[PDB]
């Protein structure tokens, strides 16, 4: 308020105040300044706060152990702003470059699992056979096996680039630690997507779903006379 | 989760697999042994 005051009274011109002169032809240097200090300042809290970090800790408290001066440095008595800022910017980038280059990893990860899960079973309007739906599903499951593997191969690609990205020992105990982490989500993903299609099942499988809606049957039985029993396609058994 | 655990005079052994720490899942080559008198836990490798 005091930097707009001095502009006001420079207008309207009738006085001025001593030694209030130097803060505001500087003024313009902290505008500057400040705004190049935030750019940094954010990028720190978005920072801290996206971590789940007990992989990568060494980085980021050399980040605070790095910061952890200069704000005791911060005196507007004489700024060497220009410089620090720059150094954080070259390790707050590269930081928050291996950061999101994981993150996008993830993200990626979780994308490719729900694209992969679709609807394991589709049917066909009127009903075939058992064989017939053997055949007509063997060309549709050899379709959605290989979009899985496609989005597999996807995955275990994305997974080197974090380490290309985070540059860690894979002996080290903490990617170690996240490469278990992955697959945990990997294998949710998969008990979901396997669930989704069985349920799917479950729903033009079970009679009392079948029966609300008019909805047709689906598989065929032929039924053959035998002299030692009834004879079935299907046998209507295990 | 899905282990074994066979009991012996004085001592109860574990060999079981299907689990790991933090999120890890794996099957065991290990053998844990336990003195039921204190419930002191010592895993035990053998030479063979």
């Amino acid at each position: 308020r005091l930097l707009k005051e001095v502009k006001y009274f420079l207008l309207l011109r009738l006085e001025v105040p001593t030694t209030a002169k130097d803060i505001y032809t500087k003024a313009e240097t902290y505008r500057t300044q400040i705004v190049a200090l935030d750019m940094i300042v954010d990028n720190y809290n978005h920072i801290k706060t996206c971590l789940l970090e007990p992989l990568v800790k060494k980085k980021i408290q050399d980040m605070e152990e790095e910061v952890k001066p200069g704000i005791e440095e911060i005196r507007w008595k004489s700024t060497n702003i220009d410089q620090f800022i720059s150094k954080s910017k070259s390790i707050v980038d590269q930081l928050f470059e291996t950061v999101n280059k994981m993150k996008d990893s993830l993200q990626k990860i979780h994308k490719s699992l729900a694209n992969f899960n679709v609807k394991i079973i589709e049917r066909k309007n009127r009903p075939m056979s058992p064989d017939d739906y053997d055949q007509f599903l063997k060309a549709i499951f050899s379709n959605k096996l290989t979009i899985v593997k496609d989005n597999g191969n996807q995955i275990q690609k994305l997974v080197k680039e974090v380490l290309d990205a985070v540059k860690a020992d894979k002996k080290q105990n903490s990617w170690k630690n996240y490469n278990d982490y992955v697959n945990v989500i990997v294998i949710e993903g998969i008990s979901t997507a396997i669930q989704t299609a069985l349920l799917h099942l479950n729903e033009q499988i079970n009679p009392v779903f079948i029966k609300r809606n008019d909805i047709s049957p689906l598989f065929d039985i032929r039924l053959e006379l035998g002299q030692s029993g009834i004879q079935f396609d299907p046998e209507i058994g295990e | 989760y899905g282990h074994s655990a066979t009991f012996f005079e004085g001592k109860v052994y574990i060999f079981g697999g299907h689990g790991g720490i933090n999120y890890q899942r794996l099957a065991f080559n290990d053998l844990y042994v336990l003195e039921t008198e204190n419930f002191e836990w010592t895993r035990l490798e053998p030479k063979g």
